[PDB]
């Protein structure tokens, strides 16, 4: 059951580089590609993310796309960069211009055929293909436009598989780009139709995690991309190691999504604690559960106290009793009963995996489906409405060729998604 | 014994030319400026 | 002084190089030992 | 990757000398264009390629042309220290000046020289594989800067099309002046510049004099200081192309982020840690203080007061040892301030850049050595006051056709004055309308 | 079962020298002519290409013909040149002048008797004669005109054997000679009547092979002639080594040609891959089969996606399973079923030979009969019609003596060949 | 393999001195015909054979004749430095010149000298085993070059027949002029030359003066410079016979590829890296740059503008370190250009040649030393403009019989003027007809 990864744009390529560092470390593959692991359990599922090249070597099944090779040259220059297959690097000769329309219509259609050719060559080699995994930001230009274009092409070519995306979305506070609302609105319009499940991360939440929980004095993008690589590598852990109650991406989708449009989820990882304090308190399921539901450990700006949980899932890694897991999830559901939607008799799914990440006795990754995501989309729609009434920068997009009707359609679709979340949040039974 | 330095290469072909007297008073013969120079250059050895 | 030219791009007869002391101008092309039989016959380049 | 530099007239060539001295010193190219033969770093990095091409013997040569109608300045370049750096064909000089007449440059004299310039630019552009714009340096107060700048930008805009053209332009100062006919030349220049430029950077000599008096302690400045400061600004904007960094910014991103409507493309420039060597060892220089500095009116290189307008977009370039968290905290602190106001249609007002290469120190220079710097380019409605003052001076002179007989004799219709004055009046009205705050509630 | 080779003109003599280098290497023949091989498998079929001279030596059964000795003097100076029999070099005293009529009618009839005398001397010495092999360009002057003259004479004298040609044809983008359309049209007219099998190569396709697949910085004509010599020496491999499923040139013709005019084929050779990439991918039958049908690996400018396969043949060299070959050919036929002509139940023939070329574990050469060859002939006919309406250079040919009716006949025959391909492309069962 | 050179009159002999100087320096033969003992070869070689024959004692002697009616230039060759190189019988000189009269050369004086020339050419052709053409150098502006060149070409064409004859011809410049009667002599020469030459290459001194002023930095050029440039061109065209290469080119393929109709045989010539030593080290000289250069009118050696016509065929000769893939990419880029146009009946417009021997550098020369060069010969309808101005000058003088009594006294019927003028009128009409698009498809 193998996943194919696609990394798009600067943010996507850098987070992908950190992801492949974490996964290569967990299976003990040297940066030359040589296996140096110390247990057969590492080798028995290496096929899930790596293809085997001749005479011992392993190569990672990933496609890298960007419009200027600067990012490609930086990742190729990195410490593990050599592992990537040379034919898998695709780049153009001119930038997205931070413009969605340029990235989707002019330079996108020129290169896109070569990306689908590489993805098909990689997909048809698998004996049985599981879903695709894509990392990109929604606020950028080539990330948003080409990511959604490629998602549309892969959904046309592989409609029966799973489509998974990890996406960075603009903070309400960190303005890194002036035209963020347009790119975000058009990208969410593409994702809600095309995607099967989409995960969203706010840079502000990673900053608050680093400063308050880890008390880091001077965080850098390496730390944020390490936290993201930790959750990304954690969601797939049950696919590739034994456990007492196995789980799978399709089983996660079936248990988390009640209706097909409600597929946007929050993520969390629990045993974050500073190196000084960890010696004074041992890890245990009550402690993991307490960190797991604390909003301080959640990677979105919206707070659970303003919404209700439709469903949640916890995947535990490590040697632990199932009894403690069962009683913690029952006790948390009973004690905080008002924040869980009442027409579902049990909202939490649990999963247990035997192999923890190195250096931790136990770990859990938490995925939550909460209606508070509606506040974020409302904020993006507000900034779009303020900008659109005055045609603030529209001539660039119209010069690329977009019809203005696209902007009103995308705004209407985002507004209906926010309305649908609000309607299921405030529904009642008499 | 020609050195491989740049300036020697630039001026060696000019030095060996068979029409050296006809270049007097022009911009080629002024070793202190790059070619197509605009300022005055003398044409008598006492001034040169 | 004269020398004998090399034959990088082909040929079998010797060629005469005139006045090697004068360094030629222009860019010299990029060359490498990569040929087509090294690629189509030497699959044992690595003994893994 | 590549950029081509075009230098026109006296101010543009003199500023070019400072630019190429600086770009040489940052890369390490000797004045004769040869890389140091004893240097063995081994990592022969490609960063020069933005500004230099190789011959193949390892000499470096730069992507520039020098254009003048008088010989003296180009002959100074030909006889100076950098004689061997430039190709002699690149240094183009005419016979006689445009005599402070825009009409003389555009109609009579520049028309003979212009075809050589286009042939050189074509020869450069053919030796490229990812050209991403033209940089142009000129002054609009003088005759050759006005006439050849308009004619050359028009021809470039027809021949090259979509390629971007960014101008750094020295405008006539609001009370310092050098020639009587400056208002006429500036109006006639701005008429052509409106149609044929993608971003326009605004400079006033009085601001750079004030900046050198207040921050540096120099009582008696001269043009070499101003030109070195301008060169530093250009190096800051182009550094994003040349070195590794956290948040890069391609030249098309400037146009996308800074220009809301196609005529509203005139921008202000400022630079933060302009400081002397004796002061530099008494103070720490953190991110938040220099971010607060670029917004203080003591920092601008253009004589305009931003308190009389509203910002539309800002682009902040950080170079050196900076961390994104300090940039984010600084921008959020700026956003909190009550004396800084953005137009209500621009909620996400900021663009950020973060580059690892610290600013270079020049052997004869007067700036201190510092680990970090920030440079700002910003779009603001305050610029409308500069045009209003040029137009008022034009109306005073034009009421009697005070000098017009020179222009009409040298080939220009009198009608062109009224057309240009009405176009700049319409530009003033554009800046009035864009700055309107309206309530859609109706 | 021995073949006689003829090399004509500059291109033919240059490719031939490299071919005989490759063949002498494969059988371990020293440039002095001494056998120095290291397995009996090399010796037991040496007769196929070499005749044995007294006290050890072997001589290669080839005739070299050209109108000016410049090429022969270049090949004689080469490293293997000494092996060739002195009496086998036939040359005149003045060039072809790039003119078909000159090469065919004036110096052709002057030389042709001495070449036919040498070819008969070589043929009547064989105990059983297999087909002839001819290398020439169609765009040249002596190659096209005198090659087709000799082909016509050998077809008169040996009508029951097979006649096979490898031929170089003008690129679609840049001409090397102004009068190429006339020479090409007249040569194709001669070949379609006389030939049994004709192979075509575009120099542009070899440049694109080198640049895209091998990423060579500075390719030379030696590389192109090595690729051609590789395919030429590969087609005959089953004639001269053991295997699990033997094949033969006549067996190839019987399986490839449905109707006697449809005998023009595309060629490819599979394990082409750059020195940087080779560490990343091991050889296997699925990889070879996937690369083998990629139009990037085809040596003509026409692409299969614009046509349909009537028939194809694959010859495999190496120790491999028959199961993988048959099931791969079935899977490729089923997945791309719209590109195969439906009134033939199986379009691909396979063959397997035990002995690969030295230093490769396995190799395949691909021969394809595809209707997209019609675009090349149509393009040549267009350029001919533009030139012929204006008599652009015709006085040279008429001054040698040709009637214009030859030109109108050749144009009509090429147009009928294009029509026949188009008719079989759009045929249906009804 | 072999070629025989015939030099006629003053321009042809003076260009011959530069040609044989160059061919000596390229092979390495000393001026006295003895190969130095140090110029050894690993294997025995024949490349000299195209231009030299050995007597067996190891002296070299060249396959050329020098023909003149005045003694002075041939006596200059006899008394100069190259005295021992030429066979003395080969250097034939008369008593008195043809005095700018075509009639005097053709009818009166050349009739006495022509049989010695034919005996020498026969004596050369008997000492050959693969003669493959004649190269002829003359000017059509003077009397003996026109009259004796025509008479000798007629005799060669009857005696040798089908063998090719290629002419290098100096035509009267479009505004520089040296004698009054140039139009009459050029028309009357061209009438005979039309029937009896396979390709004629046209040169104008005004173009080589422009090239030496503009590209080289020579203010005061003289005939030795022009003759050295012509010698370089001839060496480039004949290099395909003499050295190893990827795509060789025999003299008969030129005639087959360049001439569409038997009268349309006049071709333009150009040479790319004409450059000075100081400019040559500031710039790379890639294949695509010199290919783009040869199509620019700044590269041409004849004063005509090809933008006023259509190309029919081009032959591009590359010598030196060039690889065919760049030639193919360059020609495809040229084909893309919109200011380069081919007649629609000539789709495959190009012929290529590629030779490994780079161009030689001559010690007293003015060209830089370069690793690669390209030379072009091309057929274009623009040449019709060159004939029209000569015909207009002929019409101006002939309307009043301005000089005819000289020609009539030396033996010519007045009718011959009208015949030649009508033949040139028909040549103009041929160039009008060939360039007309064929669009009557219905
Ligand atoms: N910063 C700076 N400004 C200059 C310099 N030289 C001139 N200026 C200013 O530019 C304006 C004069 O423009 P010029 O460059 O002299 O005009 P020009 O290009 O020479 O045009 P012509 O007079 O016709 O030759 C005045 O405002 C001067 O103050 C300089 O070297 N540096
Ligand atoms: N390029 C070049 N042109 C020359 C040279 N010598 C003469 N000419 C030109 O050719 C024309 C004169 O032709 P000539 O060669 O002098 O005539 P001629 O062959 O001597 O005929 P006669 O005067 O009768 O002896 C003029 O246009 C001269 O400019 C030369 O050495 N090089
Ligand atoms: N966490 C994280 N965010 C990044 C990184 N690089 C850029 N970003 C953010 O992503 C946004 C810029 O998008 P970008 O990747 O440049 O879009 P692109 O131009 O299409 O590649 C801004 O919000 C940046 O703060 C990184 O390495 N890590
Ligand atoms: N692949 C290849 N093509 C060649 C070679 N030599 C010439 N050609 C091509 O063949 C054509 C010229 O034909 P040529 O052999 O000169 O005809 P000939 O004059 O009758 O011998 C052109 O398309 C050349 O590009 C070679 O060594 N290899
Ligand atoms: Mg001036
Ligand atoms: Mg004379």
């Amino acid at each position: 059951r193998e996943i194919v990864c696609v990394q798009a744009g600067q943010c996507g390529n850098q987070i992908g580089s950190k992801f492949w560092e974490v996964i290569s470390d967990e299976h003990g593959v040297d940066p030359t590609g040589t296996y140096q692991g110390d247990s057969d359990l590492q080798l028995e599922r290496i096929n899930v993310y790596f293809d085997e090249a001749t005479g011992g070597r392993y190569v990672p099944r990933s496609v890298l796309i960007d419009l200027e090779p600067g990012t490609m040259d930086s990742v190729r220059a990195g410490p593990y960069g050599q592992i990537f297959r040379p034919d898998n690097f695709i780049f153009g000769q001119s930038g997205a211009g931070n413009n969605w329309a340029k990235g989707h219509y002019t330079e996108g259609a020129e290169l896109i055929d070569s990306v689908l050719d590489v993805c098909c060559k990689e997909a048809e080699s698998c004996d049985c293909l599981q879903g695709f995994q894509i990392c990109h930001s929604l606020g950028g230009g080539t990330g948003s436009g080409m990511g959604t274009l490629l998602i549309s092409k892969l959904r046309e070519q592989y409609p029966d598989r799973i489509m998974m995306t990890f996406s960075i979305i603009p903070s309400p506070k960190v303005s890194d780009t002036v035209v963020e609302p347009y790119n975000t609105t058009l990208s969410v319009h593409q994702l809600v139709e095309n995607s099967d499940e989409s995960m969203c991360i706010d840079n502000e939440a990673l900053y608050d995690i680093c400063f308050r929980t880890l008390k880091l004095t001077t965080p850098t993008f390496g730390d944020l991309n390490h936290l993201v690589s930790a959750v990304v590598s954690g969601v797939t852990c049950c696919l590739r190691f034994p456990g007492q109650l196995n789980s799978d991406l399709r089983k996660l989708a079936v248990n988390l999504v009640p209706f097909p449009r409600l597929h946007f989820f929050m993520m969390g990882f629990a045993p974050l604690t500073s190196r000084g304090s960890q010696q004074y308190r041992g890890l245990s399921v009550p402690e993991l559960t307490q960190q797991m539901f604390d909003a301080k450990n959640m990677m979105q700006a919206a707070d659970p106290r303003h919404g209700r949980y439709l469903t949640a899932s916890a995947l535990f890694r490590g040697r632990m009793s199932t009894k403690e897991v069962d009683e913690q999830m029952l006790n948390v559901q009973n004690k905080n009963s008002s924040y869980f939607i009442e027409w579902i008799p049990n909202n939490i799914k649990s999963s247990v995996c035997d192999i923890p990440p190195k250096g931790l006795k136990m770990a859990v990754t938490f995925i939550g489906n909460n209606t508070c995501i509606q506040e974020m989309f409302r904020r993006v729609g507000e900034q779009f409405t303020l900008m659109f009434r005055r045609k603030a920068f529209l001539h660039w997009y119209t010069g690329e060729g977009m019809d203005e009707m696209e902007f009103t359609e995308a705004e209407s679709n985002m507004n209906d998604l926010v309305s649908e979340y609000q309607q299921y949040q405030d529904a009642t039974i008499e | 014994p020609v050195s491989p330095a740049l300036a020697v290469q630039q001026r060696l072909i000019t030095d060996m030319s068979s029409s050296m007297p006809l270049f007097a008073g022009t911009a080629k013969v002024q070793k202190y400026a790059i070619p197509r120079y605009a300022g005055h250059v003398p044409s008598f050895p006492r001034n040169v | 002084m004269c020398s004998v030219h090399s034959n990088p791009l082909g040929g079998s007869r010797s060629r005469l190089h005139i006045a090697p002391q004068i360094i030629p101008a222009g860019r010299q092309g990029s060359r490498d030992g990569t040929t087509v039989r090294e690629l189509t016959s030497n699959h044992y380049s690595s003994g893994r | 990757r590549e950029a081509i530099c075009i230098h026109i007239g006296q101010a543009g060539c003199q500023v070019g000398n400072a630019c190429w001295e600086l770009f040489c010193l940052e890369h390490g190219i000797q004045p004769d264009g040869a890389m140091p033969s004893d240097k063995t770093i081994g990592v022969e990095d490609d960063a020069f390629n933005t500004f230099f091409s190789e011959t193949g013997a390892g000499k470096h040569v730069p992507r520039a042309v020098f254009l003048d109608l008088e010989p003296t300045v180009v002959d100074e370049v030909r006889t100076g220290t950098y004689r061997q750096l430039f190709h002699p064909e690149q240094l183009i000089s005419g016979k006689e000046d445009a005599a402070n007449n825009y009409a003389r440059g555009h109609y009579t004299i520049g028309k003979e020289i212009v075809d050589l310039c286009l042939d050189r630019i074509r020869k450069l552009a053919d030796n490229c594989t990812g050209l991403q714009g033209f940089l142009v340096y000129h002054a609009v107060g003088g005759g050759t800067g006005s006439g050849l700048g308009a004619l050359l930008l028009e021809r470039l805009s027809v021949d090259y099309g979509k390629k971007s053209k960014l101008g750094y332009t020295v405008y006539p100062s609001p009370q310092v002046s050098t020639a009587v006919v400056e208002p006429y030349n500036s109006v006639l220049s701005t008429h052509s510049l409106l149609e044929h430029t993608d971003v326009a950077a605004m400079l006033d000599n009085e601001a750079i004099y004030d900046l050198t008096r207040r921050n540096l302690d120099i009582e008696r400045p001269t043009y070499t200081n101003l030109n070195r400061l301008i060169g530093q600004v250009v190096s800051s904007l182009t550094a994003s192309l040349r070195f590794d960094g956290a948040l890069n910014v391609d030249l098309t991103e400037f146009q996308t982020n800074l220009v809301p409507y196609p005529r509203i493309h005139f921008v202000l420039t400022s630079y933060a840690p302009v400081i002397s060597a004796e002061k530099a060892y008494h103070e720490q220089l953190s991110v938040s203080e220099i971010s607060n500095a670029v917004f203080e009116p003591a920092s601008m290189m253009t004589k305009c007061d931003p308190r009389h307008g509203k910002y539309m977009a800002c682009c902040l370039m950080y170079r050196g040892d900076v961390v994104p968290k300090d940039v984010n905290a600084a921008v959020a602190t700026i956003k909190t301030k009550r004396t800084i106001q953005f137009v209500d249609w621009s909620p996400t007002g900021f663009k950020c850049g973060i580059n690892y290469q610290p600013p270079t120190v020049v052997p004869g220079g007067d700036l201190a050595k510092v680990q970090r710097a920030v440079c700002m380019i910003a779009n603001s409605t305050a610029i409308a006051e500069v045009f209003a003052r040029i137009d008022h001076k034009f109306d005073l002179m034009y009421s009697k056709r005070a000098f017009v007989h020179w222009y009409v004799g040298e080939g220009m219709e009198e009608g062109e004055f009224s057309e240009a004055r009405e176009d700049l009046a319409a530009l003033e009205k554009d800046y009035e309308e864009v700055g309107a705050e309206s309530a859609d509630m109706d």
